[PDB]
């Protein structure tokens, strides 16, 4: 990748959801700003690593048949491998979804009561002061955004063309969540009539956020690098192509380098080959998997898998039903 | 001869000035001091696993803190661990960490929002219902065992739609489900509350089967802000002494007369009593005693005022036809008042049905079954028809009054000083109150529409103005001030 501390979501993660108080010890990519955060906001640190994990699972769902599947190497010093060392379209998505993942996980964890330092906390406040017992705590919805912008965007202020890209795409993730929240209202009063209406905003599901950014991925604009400074020196910023197209802000994804070829293995570009992949497992018709293999003759494997069948299927879990076997024909390519 | 008929135009302007100054203050207090009406807080439940321990020894499951439960982070983790349905309980601690409830919160409303996944083998059936096994406890201090408040069963219907095509590509997407009512508690008397919800499954009875795959439960808690209650009580405390004094002044003026009182005077006084009833801080015992019946009291008190205000307007119009009338008895307006008695009676039953059962079962909704819905709507429909009949009989009464005025205001040259001044006064007295009543109604309706559609607050410089709050304090003060003007201006004029 490009950020290192993302590796907390894999391997060593080992469900470190508060039972493993490893604080500012293992975080491998950390500047002075991140040190101050992780030392002051310890109860919420496990929710940041989980947020990254969520983003990883979503990108692997969203790109399951796009040649580049969001692969994560075992080194853990570079969670996605070198594929993200370039300012390409794939990086724009990974940055946006990771940013969204952190804000999402933090907000949910605060709603569960996993931290006493999340947003508002006071046991007293008569003298008028916008406290819990006088005015209410309405600032708790912006906390997840604070954590994502405070912790993640700490190395992104260096004057570099890539830094501009990263800042924009990370905000795109946070805005994707804000743009998809729903307004609900409860009507109550003298007889239930709407003399007092109380409204609240609810969080979207993360699948909707994934789909949104997937559409923005395909619609992503090309930018070029421009440099200037007042004093002797240069600062690199991006210039969107507004000669024909319409690039926006806080809604879209940006890039400025070309994506690699993902058909064949190439260790210098960070590209993993598609030589061993499957197809015709979705609609069993024509799908992206026909180009995935970049080859021909998708006919190689038969399987006899065992699965549970003839079940009642209760609302929760461990249905406890009978087993059976089925024969499958898998259009595996070489 | 009322006082308003002997005041010069100058004196009326002075009184109007004083009344306006108070109306401006009423708005300022609500906007600039009060924090706003209510707050909603969102909660996410924790999935605690009972290791086949809870049979009769009720063990209360605490989401977080010391002695926390063994919890599953994601429902899918249940399958590798062999955890079955009925062994998972959803725990919510109502106050958030390092927060407490206080008696100044007047009520709590609780609603649930289910997060249900779409899977091809687990779809929601046409008549899908969720049967919740719900227990609530209270605690006063951290180092004490939880004490039970309620244990009930809460069936609710599911209303869910799926907007994506139902094909093997969108599995894992959530249903779009509506909000389900859950609980109403009419008093806040304890610092801490603990809620445990279980969803038992029974295959042979279709209890929680075919209700989809449920992954999370969200709870929203709505309460009135403490600062809003404190300011509201201060306002009522100010008003009560003022209302009491004018009521006594009015009474003495009516009874110390050379002639018995008339019907309009009796009605104006009775309207004063209804407003005195709504201005008494009876709620200032809600901070010291756990009296769960205060929410229905509030409604009854408020409902009575409405009936009295609508009736006043009928009698007033009926008392100001010039020729052929000046009737003074109650038994003969039943043609115009009946609709009010029937409408209010039917609404009373509707509120009593919902509120009275809440007092004995906090997990109640009149809208749970088809029969309950049919009866609840029948009462609302009847009340609506009666209110429309009221509006048409008031409009005809007014029409007829005005045509009579056009007549009386024409044949003026042939009466004497005594009769001419009498009727000219009545004509003015009528027109004045009509213009004021319409202005008061217009302002109330327009500001209800600017409270139901705008954001709720406005940040302008260093001052944040609460708009929903200013609405409540301004209108509340307005009608009381209007009744104050009514008693002073329309009391008998003293003559020597
Ligand atoms: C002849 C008629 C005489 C009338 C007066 C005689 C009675 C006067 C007695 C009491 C008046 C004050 C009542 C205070 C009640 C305090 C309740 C409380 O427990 O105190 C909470 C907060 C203080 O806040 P704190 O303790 O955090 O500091 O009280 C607040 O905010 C209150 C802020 C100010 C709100 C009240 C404004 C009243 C104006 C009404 C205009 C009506 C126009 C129609
Ligand atoms: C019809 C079109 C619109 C209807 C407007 C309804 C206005 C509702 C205003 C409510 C209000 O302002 O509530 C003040 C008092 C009740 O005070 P409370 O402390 O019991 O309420 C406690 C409840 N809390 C604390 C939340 C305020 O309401 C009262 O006294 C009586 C207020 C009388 C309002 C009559 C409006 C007639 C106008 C047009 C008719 C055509
Ligand atoms: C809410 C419901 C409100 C109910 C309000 C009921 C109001 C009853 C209001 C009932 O008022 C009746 C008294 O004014 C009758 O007055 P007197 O019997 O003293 O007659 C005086 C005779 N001289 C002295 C003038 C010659
Ligand atoms: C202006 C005046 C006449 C209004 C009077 C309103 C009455 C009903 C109010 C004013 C002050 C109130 C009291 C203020 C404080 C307390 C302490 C609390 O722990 C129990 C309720 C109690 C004891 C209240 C009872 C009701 C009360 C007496
Ligand atoms: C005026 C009707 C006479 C018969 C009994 C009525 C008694 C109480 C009046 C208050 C009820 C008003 C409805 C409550 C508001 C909602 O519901």
């Amino acid at each position: 990748s490009y950020p290192i501390w993302w590796s907390l979501a894999v391997g060593p993660q080992y469900s470190s959801l508060g039972s493993q108080p490893i604080l500012c010890a293992s975080i491998p990519g950390l500047v002075p700003k991140q040190l101050r955060f992780c030392r002051n906001y310890v109860e919420i640190m496990p929710s940041v690593a989980e947020g990254i994990k969520i983003g990883i699972q979503e990108c692997q769902h969203q790109f399951r048949g796009r040649r580049w599947n969001c692969t994560t190497v075992h080194d853990s010093l570079a969670i996605f491998g070198p594929v993200l060392d370039k300012a390409t379209r794939e990086s724009a998505f990974v940055h946006a979804i990771a940013s969204a993942g952190v804000a999402f996980a933090v907000t949910r964890s605060c709603a569960e009561g996993t931290a006493a330092i999340c947003g508002c906390s006071s046991r007293h406040q008569g003298s008028p002061g916008k406290g819990w017992k006088w005015g209410g705590c309405s600032e708790d919805i912006e906390f997840g955004g604070m954590v994502s912008r405070e912790f993640a965007d700490a190395r992104e202020n260096r004057p570099d063309a890539r830094s501009a890209m990263n800042r924009h795409n990370n905000e795109a993730g946070r805005q994707a969540i804000a743009s998809h929240m729903h307004l609900k209202c409860k009507c109550h009063g003298l007889s239930g009539s709407c003399e007092v209406k109380t409204c609240w905003w609810s969080q979207p599901d993360f699948r909707a956020i994934g789909d949104f950014l997937k559409d923005k991925y395909d619609s992503a604009s090309e930018m070029v690098v421009e440099k200037h400074r007042e004093s002797r020196g240069w600062v690199e910023t991006l210039r969107p192509r507004y000669t024909y197209f319409k690039v926006p802000t806080e809604r879209d994804l940006v890039y400025y380098e070309a994506s690699p070829n993902f058909c064949e293995p190439n260790p210098e570009t960070g590209s993993f080959g598609t030589r061993d992949r499957t197809c015709n497992v979705s609609s069993h018709g024509i799908d992206g998997c026909d180009l995935l293999c970049c080859g021909r003759g998708h006919n190689a494997r038969a399987e006899r898998r065992r699965e549970k069948c003839r079940c009642v299927f209760h609302w929760c879990c461990y249905v406890s039903c009978q087993e059976c076997t089925r024969v499958y024909d898998v259009h595996t390519c070489k | 001869g009322a006082i308003i008929e002997n005041m010069s135009t100058k004196k009326l302007c002075i009184v109007g000035g004083i009344l306006l100054v108070f109306q401006i203050i009423a708005f300022l207090v609500g906007g600039l001091i009060a924090p706003g009406p209510t707050t909603a807080v969102s909660y996410m439940s924790v999935k605690c696993v009972d290791a086949r321990k809870n049979h009769h020894k009720t063990k209360w499951f605490v989401p977080w803190g010391p002695n926390h439960c063994d919890k599953i982070r994601d429902i899918e983790e249940a399958i590798p661990r062999e955890i079955e349905a009925n062994d998972i309980v959803f725990s919510v601690h109502i106050p958030l960490p390092h927060m407490e409830m206080s008696p100044w919160f007047q009520f709590m409303l609780f609603i649930l929002q289910l997060d249900i996944a779409f899977k091809l083998n687990n779809q929601i059936r046409e008549n899908a219902e969720v049967s919740m096994d719900v227990s609530l406890a209270y605690r006063d201090d951290a180092f004490a065992e939880w004490t039970e408040m309620a244990h009930e069963r809460v069936p609710r219907k599911l209303k869910c739609t799926f907007t994506s095509p139902k094909t093997p590509e969108h599995e894992g997407r959530y249903y779009e489900c509506d909000v389900l009512p859950f609980m109403e508690i009419g008093s806040v008397a304890h610092k801490f509350y603990l809620l445990n919800i279980r969803l038992p499954v029974n295959e042979k009875k279709k209890i929680n089967v075919g209700i989809g795959e449920i992954k999370d439960i969200r709870l929203v808690g709505i309460h009135q802000n403490g600062g809003f209650t404190k300011v509201w009580f201060a306002m009522k405390t100010f008003l009560t002494p003022s209302i009491f004094i004018i009521m006594v002044w009015y009474w003495r003026r009516i009874t110390m007369m050379s002639r018995p009182p008339v019907l309009l005077e009796k009605v104006i006084f009775a309207l004063g009593i209804s407003m005195t009833f709504i201005n008494i801080p009876v709620e200032w015992f809600s901070i010291g005693f756990d009296w769960t019946w205060m929410l229905l009291f509030g409604d009854i008190r408020q409902g009575i005022f409405y009936a009295m205000l609508l009736s006043f307007w009928i009698i007033f119009c009926g008392e100001h036809m010039m020729d052929q009338h000046e009737r003074n008895h109650i038994a003969g307006y039943w043609k115009q008042v009946g609709p009010i008695a029937v409408g209010s009676f039917c609404l009373f039953i509707f509120d009593m049905c919902e509120r009275g059962v809440q007092l004995t079962n906090p997990f109640y909704s009149i809208w749970t079954t088809d029969i309950g819905t049919e009866l609840a709507m029948a009462f609302i429909i009847v009340a609506g028809i009666c209110l429309c009949l009221y509006f048409l009989f008031l409009c005809f009464m007014v029409f007829q009054v005005f045509r009579n005025i056009s007549g009386k205001q024409s044949s003026l040259p042939a009466m004497s000083k005594v009769r001419r001044l009498h009727y000219e006064g009545l004509i003015f007295r009528f027109k004045f109150l009509m213009l004021i009543t319409l202005a008061c109604a217009a302002m109330t309706v327009i500001f209800f529409i600017v409270s139901q559609v705008t954001e709720g607050h406005w940040k302008w410089g260093g001052v944040t103005v609460q708009v929903n709050s200013a609405f409540f304090t301004g209108i509340y003060g307005m009608w009381n001030l209007y009744v104050f003007a009514l008693m002073f201006l329309y009391a008998p004029s003293h003559k020597n």
